[PDB]
């Protein structure tokens, strides 16, 4: 406990300005602001000075300073539940690695088999009941069965609050391993309502936190359903966007590390699902799908979503900017017109580019076709992506299979991995069979038996010696 | 199994324009008579409506001292200037020049189904004043509250003892500038009354005839909608509005209120408030 | 009916439990659009108990009324004043 | 029987140029 308690300040820094020269424009009575106005006659936490420099417009490069943070520890939503949650405040420029390291070691988190980065519109809204039901159902199910992290913002608005309701729904059920569904919150420390309540050195392990819906201005509060909360900060209070430059760095760094169980070893796969969203969401969607990281969108209740759901079927280059103009016009209907002509052509470019990559994407088509369940969809999505990745040979079937069994569920592989088109040879499964046993997964064993792996041909001497090295350590 | 199969059983066997509504309102208040049925089609004078037969309704005190003795205005006494100030009654409508019908005004909006004087004192229009004070809604830290997307305002309302309805402080424009001194007949102060009178200088919202239960086809009601606003919530103007705490004369209750589509208020005063918030971008 | 505040949700709820059936409230009274605070149910919870209506109890538990925060001293003294008179 | 009837429940409630 104290180990991490000391470790965090030993490792992390938080930002704060050292240049005290008042802002230009005054805030809501916030005339005591040096362009940031956190708390002082200026934006100062030390001697309210120009940092020995009467140099106006002293940039954050010339104003802000990073120093060990007095804003970590454990927390609890006071007057809301009995469970506790982990939080931490983090500077902007911080190696993604050390965060991952804290997460696994100092927080005791197992390397997960899947990384759902969900996004949408910070706006609040609703959707059809049937769609909402199937969505929350499939999402929480697939997040648990594969042991997947789930990463998003943390404010109490938008689809973040929606999925917060979803995970809380499961924890209301929480049949077993209520800690299964783990969700981490990625928001900006500048936009926090009662944040002072935890600013305390040497750990604030029992950390009460008030909350007040609508009891706040531009600054927001937290959703009250996530499991962990990182807070990014630049040294600025009323500002936005201090999150993405790290979030990208982070999720990318996770798409690289490898897991190795049984005998198999693979790289963690990462797929992102998006909700109603808007323009900026469209920007991020493309900026990801150009990096292999595929996407899945729900056909229903989406401004930037349903438009793509519609254009799903239209072949490329058949999308005129006028089609789009009336589309966005009939869809937005509040900002339907405020779009310059100098951006709608940009949007034609983006959307036509996205639909060009005819594999990394996937419609949902709620109810009518292929709408079996949300999970299986995500599976086929990430799977087809992996398959489309370039290769030399058929070890790609090996890759699909190594995955389908890395995640516990089998239905997938027996459904498609062994359908046809490989003409594999049973002597090309023994590495898998190995990991199938050591991990106590009988179903796959029955499987490869049905596809004829020959025990007598299989259980050789060395392999036998192997299996006797990795018995479950608990056994007498 | 049983509960499940029952579900199978169940499934298997199963498969407008702007009108004066308060004026056309039947049962004129306190007059034990009924006004003529006037549907939406034949409501205006210009429509073909021959069956129309409004009975003369003039209260016993409508044609009283200092009031238009027009309760039986078929007489030559209804020689007062129409759309022109005939001395003490500036008998003229903000809506415009109202047509005369045999020395009698006609409601410039349409037929009301009720002939006679009624409860309105003077015929044609009857002007008064309903001011408006508006202040934002701040939080504990000083930030203004917000709606889902819009914001929150605070408006003060004076209670009336026998109203069954909170009402805006608006009084009969019996004097020229002391119309709120009819509104604040017992509310603001004695001398500070004149102070607020200077402070009555504000921004206008809307004038003209509005719906009401007490409009015959002869006398209607118009008024004035000024809007004093409290932009900031810590000034000496507001401290003076508090310093107007001399309401203990004949008031029922006084208190601020947040705008709400169901704020307990007089009927049309709410439409007025909706206009007020519309002039700012607030919620509703 | 016109109102000032959200005690109208209080009114809907007081009704839905006055009449015994619960399906109503769980269907709509607690759907959304109120953002109530669990400390704003204790009067109801009170009447839910004294009248021996377990379903509503399970309900306000699902919506998180905190027993430990709830069963205070005075309220306790209360509940011991209105036991069913027939009981030995 | 149970697994079979559930299936009834489910069914019954369900029903470019070169650039």
């Amino acid at each position: 406990q104290e180990s991490l308690s000391s470790w965090i300040p030993e490792n992390i820094k938080k930002k704060e300005c050292v240049y005290f020269v008042e802002s230009s424009k005054l805030s809501d009575a916030g005339k005591v602001v040096c362009q940031c106005g956190y708390t002082h006659e200026q934006h100062l936490e030390e001697a309210t000075k120009p940092h020995t420099f009467q140099g106006t417009q002293w940039d954050p490069k010339k104003h802000v300073q990073e120093m060990p943070t007095d804003a970590f520890g454990d927390i609890v939503f006071t007057g809301l539940s009995q469970k506790v949650k982990k939080y931490v405040r983090v500077s902007q420029d911080t190696p993604s690695s050390v965060i991952y390291h804290l997460m696994t070691q100092h927080w005791g988190l197992d390397v997960p088999n899947l990384l759902i980065s969900v996004t949408g519109g910070a706006k609040n809204f609703n959707m059809k009941p049937r769609l909402k039901s199937i969505f929350r159902r499939g999402l929480v199910k697939v997040a648990q069965t594969t042991g997947a992290w789930i990463i998003t913002g943390g404010s109490h608005t938008g689809v973040m609050k929606q999925v917060g309701e979803a995970v809380r729904d499961f924890s209301l059920s929480s049949s077993y391993k209520e800690g299964e569904l783990i969700t981490i919150g990625v928001a900006t420390w500048g936009t926090v309502h009662r944040r002072e309540g935890l600013i305390h050195p040497t750990g604030s392990f029992p950390a009460e936190y008030i909350l007040d819906e609508d009891g706040q201005g531009n600054l927001t509060c937290l959703d009250s359903n996530h499991s962990h909360f990182i807070l990014v900060d630049d040294g600025t209070h009323g500002q936005y966007g201090v999150e993405i430059p790290l979030r990208t760095r982070l999720e990318k760094f996770i798409s690289e590390q490898t897991k190795e169980r049984g005998g198999v070893a693979i790289k963690i796969p990462i797929v992102c699902v998006v909700l109603e969203g808007g323009p900026g969401t469209l920007h991020t969607i493309d900026n990801a799908t150009t990096n292999g990281t595929p996407c899945v969108v729900v056909e229903g209740s989406g401004r930037v979503a349903d438009v793509i759901a519609q254009v799903a079927n239209l072949p490329v280059s058949d999308i005129t900017i006028s089609l789009i103009q009336q589309k966005l016009s009939v869809f937005f209907q509040e900002m339907f017109e405020t779009f310059t002509e100098s951006r709608i052509v940009e949007w034609t470019k983006k959307i036509q580019d996205i639909v060009r990559r005819r594999q990394l994407l996937t419609v949902f088509r709620e109810g009518k076709d292929g709408q079996q369940d949300v999970d299986v969809a995500i599976l086929q999505a990430l799977l087809k992506a992996s398959r489309s990745q370039d290769h030399f040979g058929h070890e790609n079937w090996d890759h699909q299979l190594k995955l389908a069994v890395a995640w516990n569920r089998v239905d997938i592989a027996r459904s498609e991995i062994f359908m046809d088109e490989w003409q594999w040879k049973p002597s090309d499964l023994h590495p898998t069979m190995t990991a199938a046993l050591i991990s106590n997964k009988p179903e796959f064993v029955k499987l490869f038996l049905e596809n004829g792996v020959q025990l007598k041909e299989f259980v050789t001497w060395d392999t036998l010696l192997y299996l006797y090295e990795n018995l479950d350590p608990s056994c007498l | 199994i049983s509960n499940k199969v029952d579900a199978m059983v169940d499934l298997l066997d199963l498969d407008g324009d702007s009108y004066h509504v308060n004026a056309r309102h039947l049962l004129y208040p306190n007059c034990p008579v009924t006004r003529f049925p006037v549907p939406n089609e034949k409501v205006p004078w210009e429509t073909e409506f021959l069956i129309y037969d409004p009975p003369f309704y003039t209260a016993e005190r409508k044609d009283a001292a200092a009031m238009d003795p027009m309760g039986d205005t078929l007489e030559p006494l209804s020689t007062i200037q129409y759309n022109v100030v005939d001395g003490l009654r500036d008998r003229r409508s903000f809506h415009g020049p109202y047509t005369v019908q045999a020395g009698l005004p006609l409601n410039p909006m349409g037929r009301t189904g009720l002939r006679g004087r009624g409860s309105l004192s003077c015929f044609g229009p009857n002007h008064t004043l309903y001011p408006m004070v508006t202040r934002w809604r701040r939080n504990e830290d000083g930030a203004i509250c917000r709606k889902s997307i819009k914001k929150m305002l605070e408006v003060l309302v004076v209670k009336l003892p026998l109203s069954e309805h909170w009402a805006l402080p608006g009084g009969s424009r019996e004097p020229g500038e002391m119309l709120p001194r009819k509104l604040k007949r017992i509310l603001r102060q004695e001398h500070w009354p004149s102070f607020e009178n200077l402070l009555k200088c504000g921004m206008e919202v809307y004038k003209g005839y509005m719906d009401d239960p007490r409009n015959t086809d002869n006398a209607w009601i118009e008024t004035v909608a000024v809007s004093v606003h409290f932009q900031d919530q810590n000034d000496v103007e507001l401290n003076r509005l508090n310093s107007n705490l001399h309401a203990c004369d004949s008031g029922a209750s006084i208190r601020w209120q947040v705008v709400d589509r169901r704020i307990p208020l007089y009927a049309n005063h709410k439409t007025l408030l909706q206009k007020a918030a519309a002039e700012f971008g607030a919620h509703y």
